[PDB]
RNA sequence: GUUUGAAAAGCACUUUGGAAAGAGAGUGAAAUAGAACCUGAAGUCGUGACAAAGACAAUGGAAGUACCUCCAUUUCAACG
RNA sequence: UAAGCCCAAUUAGUGAUUGCCCAUUAUUCCUUUGGUAAGGGCGGAAACAAAGGAGAAAGUGUAGCCCUUCCGAUGUAGAUGUGGCCUGGAGGUUAGGACGAAGCUUAUGGCGUGAGCCUAAGAUGGACCGGCCUCUAGUGCAGAUCUUGGUUGGCGUAGCAAAGAUCUAACGGAGAUAUACUCAACAUGCAACGUUGGAUACUGGAGCGGGGAAGGAUUUCGUGCCAACGGCACUCGU
RNA sequence: UAAUGAGAUUCCCUCUGUCCCGAGUUACUAUCUAGCGAAACGACAGUCAAGGGAACGGACUUGAAGGGCUAAGCGGGGAA
RNA sequence: CACUGACAGGGAACGUGAGCUGGGUUUAGACCGUCGUGAGACAGGUUGGUUUUACCCUACUUAGCUGGAAAUUGCGAGAAAAAGAUUAUCCGUAAGCGGACGUGCGAGCGGUGGGUGUACGGUACGCUCACC
């Protein structure tokens, strides 16, 4: 009941989804938003750069004070981040698409990530004490990612 | 209220915006006023700071306490390997500004000129300046060569020459740019058809300093100042600093303006960027127009101290090596470190204050070490103090084994 | 601002033609500074397109210590605060007059904006404007007729040029160096005017007789 | 409120994953009824497609226009 | 040679009127609404099929009985009127619903001055409910430092800075040495966990030593195990 | 009134960064990344000069500015 | 008191406490004097007496990125410009006047090719490919 968007040919793509990841929902949202574009093989290239550090994540949205960098002018921008547990989860989820496209039939080298959408999940409860004897919240903001890809070739 | 007591205010209040520079080089945004009764002759000359020293002179002063007496001041090493001619503009007036005309160019430039085109040219195809060589001399180019050599003498009311430092010339190690910085000399003296043909002549052939200056002038000094990052308002602007027992801090600045008008004003001192600054600084008298060690064996001596000695220190400049060129050298400190380029630029101030008429004879030029403190003038003096040491009698020891 | 590729490769896929819009370019020389800029101040709102011209030949009524010193109590305004922010003060007579036409414009709409860039005022008759048609002029506000002959006035560019403007005599050999320009141009084709109507003379008796008559009913014989 | 459904028929099996799960199959009228599971609001958010748009914070009124419209109504021939 | 001040004109010694620009004012024309409102018509005149038309109620108030005429109209606090609207239930009547009721949704129009009502479409729902006349009340929200639940900007921000400190190799573990080609490796799988060995430190016998009271009451121990907790981490764990 | 005082005061000696007048180094922060992740606050918002006004305007009148979006500061305003 | 050319007078919410300081006013403790029957009073003296928050908007200071002249669009055409602005080679001035490859083969101004010395190390100057 969760996928926002169809695929044009559904017998030529390949769904994946996540139930409740448990990452950051706004560094998730970086993260796998900026794969909306890509092949599956330059999208997975893409995350095993980050996590070497040599490229970045663009943080367009949810940015709102954090360091800017040398690497963002690859996406227009100037400050983004390495996000490497919201990195790591995507590349979980990478795997499991082209796990679905094989038994599909498919060919995971001609698979373009079409559909990206990443939305907050329920928040879970904890507790943090603060000065003078006051109690306040400290919620964990998990997330939900879903993606299909569709196959583009010849 | 008006504030109890009087200081005057900090900081010099034209030198803003306090923002680094937007080019590391010396360039002049003024020349000196151009005299068409004068001779034509180049107004500026890229020198690059080459650690600093001192001097001893006697002074000719009628009046003084020091007349005839011996001074030591400190002297500044700026080496000068000469500039290459690539090109010339013409400007002319409008009531807008000053518009380009064009510029006509030397048929050979140098590697390190068109290196001063690319981000990376060992990584590229390296074909800059490659069609207008070949549309140079053909029939056509030699006439648009032709055409705009005439829009000069139409319309121009200001010459200028384009050239670049010559890099590979000057064999420094720690310099490790390797494309030629680039500068515009404007031709001042005589008219526009007498400036042109000195700045023809002077096509693709390089400009030695001692042609543009001489030994006991001043100058102006373009340069760019050493930086220092984001400093407080105690470093940057030199306010006070806070009594020992303030709370959230000492180094600041503790009214930063009335309730009205109710803004911060730009006359209110703050931090952010101290240092990487352009300065122009004016009236720096030059002492010595040097000599390369390829000519001169012994640069720092003079009539009154015969010691065979070059201007490079023992040990070298601190954390620049050997001047192996051309150098000039000037009474005091010019803004920024060694290294860096900087443009001697030809006075704009009435030269004829008997301080800058002095002809300047020395007598005594300090080439003694810039690490520790400096003890002898010579290797010669220093193998001479010490005799044969223990490292001296063992090398003398495999010399007679062989 | 030259035209772009885009706007270049258009105007050669389509062959156009080349296009000039209908523009009043107006002489101030011997102008009111401020009945000259009422003027075009509703002209340009009607939508006129108005290169203005010789602005460093305007007038302005009373002796010229007294129009300087109302410039420089207009320069002694500044946000104190920050001056970059602040009024900007335009020196040239080219930009005293954008200004005194812009302050009596909207000039925070958008058709005020529209009016305000459909004037360009240069000072001096530059070399584009020169051979474009005859100039034109407001004879409303000339001086000659606006100005009582025995009171003092004032020439912009010469107001201007004491309180900043720094291109005065750069103006002054650009104009020497037309009326000298225009006027060796003029000695030419004077036997091609001369031409013209002593060939309009003898038009009349080569015609028929019949539309002469008619031609001096009328009175353009 | 445990009120999933008429009845657990409460997803066998396949292959990705260490697993949570995912992709298919299957049951059922319905699985966008899949387990504190009928309905599923507002606020808030993501995504696809679009409309644009300087800085007048936004909203608002009047009057036109430009483009759009799973909307209404009327008209189609010696007739509206 | 005012676009200033004081006078004066209205297209100028030409022959007579009122230069023109702007109102929620004035005049007048429409429409609405209310009157201390004012008049008229309401005994169906005759006649008329399909293949000139419909209405006409003796009336406070309506989708007003129908026409004609005249005047007024803003308003806080306040009063009043309303065949004025809306919600839960009750008495009666008249009807809807598995061919899809309530509820929800809206670039769904329609019409009412308005409160509101009604239609359409749901690729929504899955069993109840509308209209009219009366009766009744826990009957209408935008604000009470309003109550309860949820959400949100701030914001991936402030921060997670006392108690010195960890390093190494081998094993364990899913936690790696994780790459579509025409690529030797670095430049495309990072970080992080436990155990034993080794190195380096620390506590320094008023001890991050070994036992008791009070307090706790299974935290003890082995074995599995990692969802949630141990504000970082965990394969470890009170 | 001797002795005693974390009592109140004054001068002198020694002494020194209290000061003239500041500079330079260290550890930890800030700062940048990985993991984690709040609060206060919040009508709406946020550039000014003068005028008027409930007689100190972010919004009204007439002028003067203002391309968009950011990171680190900072304490003049928000009668914070 | 002393130096100085001189030690002018004021404003900015009696400028300026999330800038500081806390001496003083301006609590609770205590002492004294005068007052009050008392509790207490005192523009009387004395002593001791928590100075909290910026990470938001603007301003100011510096530090980045980046469009746009219909200030995002219109295709809405304006050059501080050349002079066929009616066809078309340049040079130099208006009257004049210098020359301009000729027909796949040639030539000319030229970019790069092989061997024995010149100007202030290595770049230029002597003697196969494009264009006219
Ligand atoms: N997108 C605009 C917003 O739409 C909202 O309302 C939208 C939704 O509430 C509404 O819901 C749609 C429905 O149209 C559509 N025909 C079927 C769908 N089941 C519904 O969606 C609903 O179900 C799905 C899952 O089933 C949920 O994920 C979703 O949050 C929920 N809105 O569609 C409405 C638009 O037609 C708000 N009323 C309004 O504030 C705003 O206009
Ligand atoms: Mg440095
Ligand atoms: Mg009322
Ligand atoms: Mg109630
Ligand atoms: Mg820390
Ligand atoms: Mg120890
Ligand atoms: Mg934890
Ligand atoms: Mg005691």
């Amino acid at each position: 009941t969760h996928y926002s968007r169809k695929p044009q040919v559904s017998s030529k793509s390949a769904k994946a989804k996540v139930s409740d990841l448990r990452c950051h929902y706004k560094n998730t949202f970086e993260t796998a938003n900026v794969i909306n574009g890509m092949p599956l093989r330059k999208a997975q290239q893409l995350y095993r750069q980050v996590l070497a550090k040599t490229r970045c994540i663009p943080f367009k949205r949810y940015n709102g004070k954090i360091g800017r960098t040398a690497q963002a002018k690859e996406w227009g921008q100037t400050k983004g981040r390495w996000p490497r547990k919201s990195v790591v989860a995507m590349m979980s989820l990478l795997k499991n698409a082209e796990a679905n496209a094989i038994e599909k039939g498919l060919d995971p080298n001609q698979m373009v990530i079409k559909h990206v959408q990443v939305d907050q999940a329920a928040r879970m409860r904890r507790r943090t004490y603060r000065a003078h004897g006051r109690i306040t919240p400290y919620m964990c903001s998990p997330c939900h990612v879903q993606l299909f890809m569709s196959e583009k070739k010849e | 209220s008006h504030c109890k007591f009087e200081h005057p205010r900090h900081g010099h209040l034209g030198f803003l915006p306090r923002k680094r520079s937007r080019q590391i080089r010396g360039r002049a945004r003024a020349f000196p006023k151009d005299d068409a009764t004068q001779k034509p002759h180049l107004t500026s000359f890229m020198v690059f700071k080459a650690g600093m020293t001192h001097i001893v002179r006697d002074v000719d002063r009628p009046g003084s306490k020091v007349n005839k007496k011996e001074v030591v001041e400190p002297v500044t090493i700026l080496e000068a390997p000469p500039m290459v001619i690539v090109g010339i503009v013409g400007y002319r007036q409008t009531p807008v500004g000053l518009k380009t005309i064009g510029t006509v160019w030397a048929h050979h430039t140098s590697v390190e000129f068109r290196r001063r085109y690319y981000k990376n040219w060992k990584q590229s195809a390296q074909l800059a300046f490659s069609r207008q060589k070949q549309f140079a001399n053909t029939k056509e180019g030699k006439v648009a060569e032709a055409r705009t050599l005439n829009a000069f003498a139409k319309k121009a009311s200001v010459i200028r020459v384009i050239a670049h430092t010559q890099l590979r010339k000057l064999r420094n190690h720690r310099v490790g740019v390797k494309k030629a910085h680039v500068q515009e000399i404007q031709i001042n003296g005589g008219n526009v058809a007498a400036k042109i043909a000195l700045a023809k002549s002077l096509l693709e052939k390089e400009v030695r300093v001692d042609s543009v200056f001489q030994q006991s002038e001043a100058c102006d000094v373009c340069s760019v100042t050493k930086g220092h990052g984001t400093e407080g308002v105690v470093k940057r602007w030199g306010v006070a600093c806070l009594p020992r027992k303030t709370h959230r801090g000492l180094r600041k600045v503790a009214c930063i303006g009335a309730w009205h008008p109710a803004r911060v004003m730009y006359t209110v001192a703050r931090a952010g960027q101290h240092g990487y600054h352009h300065r122009t600084q004016l009236n720096k008298k030059i002492y010595q127009i040097g000599r390369s060690v390829a000519v001169e064996p012994n640069q720092a001596t003079t009539t009154y101290d015969l010691t065979a000695k070059t201007i490079t220190p023992m040990g070298g400049f601190v954390g620049y090596g050997t001047v192996r060129n051309d150098y000039v050298m000037l009474k005091g400190s010019v803004s920024g470190p060694r290294r860096r380029v900087m443009t001697l630029r030809r006075p704009m101030a009435p030269q004829t204050s008997r301080h800058l008429k002095e002809k300047i004879v020395l007598k005594f030029i300090d080439t003694s070490s810039k690490i520790g403190h400096g003890r002898f003038q010579t290797k010669k003096e220093k193998n001479q103090w010490f005799g044969p040491l223990k490292k001296d009698r063992i090398r003398r020891e495999e010399r007679l084994r062989k | 601002a030259f035209p772009s590729r885009k706007d270049a490769s258009r105007a050669q896929r389509k062959s156009a033609k080349k296009h000039r819009p209908e523009i009043i370019v107006i002489d101030l020389k011997d102008h009111v500074l401020g009945r000259a800029a009422a003027v075009v101040a509703k002209q340009l709102l009607l939508g006129k397109k108005i290169t203005v011209v010789r602005c460093e030949q305007l007038n302005i009524a009373g002796t010229e210590i007294r129009n300087k010193i109302k410039y420089l109590q207009y320069l002694r305004k500044r946000k104190l605060t920050n001056p970059t922010k602040g009024p900007f003060h335009h020196r040239a007579p080219s930009d005293v007059f954008v200004r005194t036409v812009r302050s009596m414009l909207p000039r925070y709409t958008k058709r005020g904006m529209k009016a305000l860039n459909s004037l360009v005022a240069y000072e001096g008759i530059p070399p584009n404007v020169v051979r474009t048609g005859g100039r034109v002029v407001i004879p409303r506000a000339q001086r000659h007729v606006c100005y009582r002959s025995e009171r003092p006035y004032t020439v912009l560019g010469n107001m201007c040029k004491h309180v900043g403007w720094k291109y005065s005599d750069v103006v002054a050999n650009l104009e020497k160096a037309r009326v000298e320009k225009a006027s060796r141009h003029h000695e030419k084709q004077a036997k091609l005017r001369e031409a013209w109507k002593a060939a309009r003379k003898e038009a009349l008796a080569k015609m028929p007789k019949h539309n002469v008559e008619v031609l001096k009913k009328f009175g353009y014989a």
